[PDB]
């Protein structure tokens, strides 16, 4: 099972033509503690 | 300044000639002018060079700048920085 | 989402090769039709 190919769930706007953003900050849905770290509410930020 | 790059997905070099490497003063000699922006996923530089006259200001009068290169990055870039060159003489202890 | 990007440059290079072969389930072309692809010079060319 290769899981590698990863793609962005989320991101603060839309990509632009060509861009490419590598950055992998835990997600927050709500609550601010977690601070990279993935918690409760925190996920981890990139899909594959 | 590192000791080593493990990753660097864009890396160039250009043409080997010297410029002025002394730490000597005197009248600012020339005048050398940049445009630096990125549009959709490229990253474009311009540049003109040209002796002058005067040292505080920017001249009168107009000149366009020839573009030096473009390249591609993909980087969101929020940000910029200037950076200097030091001068290591006898005179100075040649200390960080 | 982290996609290469290779610069291709200084040669000849013939797109019929890639048109004529069997390998690719999708073709399409946005600008060009694939046939004139030989007939002309590009400035840049890069694999996304």
């Amino acid at each position: 099972g290769n899981y590698n190919y990863l793609y962005r769930l989320f991101r603060k706007s839309n990509l632009k033509p060509f861009e490419r953003d590598i950055s992998t900050e835990i997600y927050q849905a709500g609550s601010t503690p977690c601070n990279g770290v993935e918690g409760f509410n925190c996920y981890f930020p990139l899909q594959s | 300044v590192y000791s080593s790059a493990n990753n660097c997905t864009f890396e160039y070099v250009s043409q080997p000639f010297l410029m002025d490497l002394e730490g000597k003063q005197g009248n600012f000699k020339n005048l050398r002018e940049f445009v630096f922006k990125n549009i959709d996923g490229y990253f474009k530089i311009y540049s003109k060079h040209t002796p002058i006259n005067l040292v505080r200001d920017l001249p009168q009068g107009f000149s366009a700048l020839e573009p030096l290169v473009d390249l591609p990055i993909g980087i969101n870039i929020t940000r910029f920085q200037t950076l200097l060159a030091l001068h290591r003489s006898y005179l100075t202890p040649g200390d960080s | 989402y982290a996609w290469n990007r290779k610069r291709i440059s200084n040669c000849v290079a013939d797109y019929s090769v890639l048109y004529n072969s069997a390998s690719f389930s999708t073709f399409k072309c946005y600008g060009v039709s694939p046939t004139k692809l030989n007939d002309l010079c590009f400035t840049n060319v890069y694999a996304d």
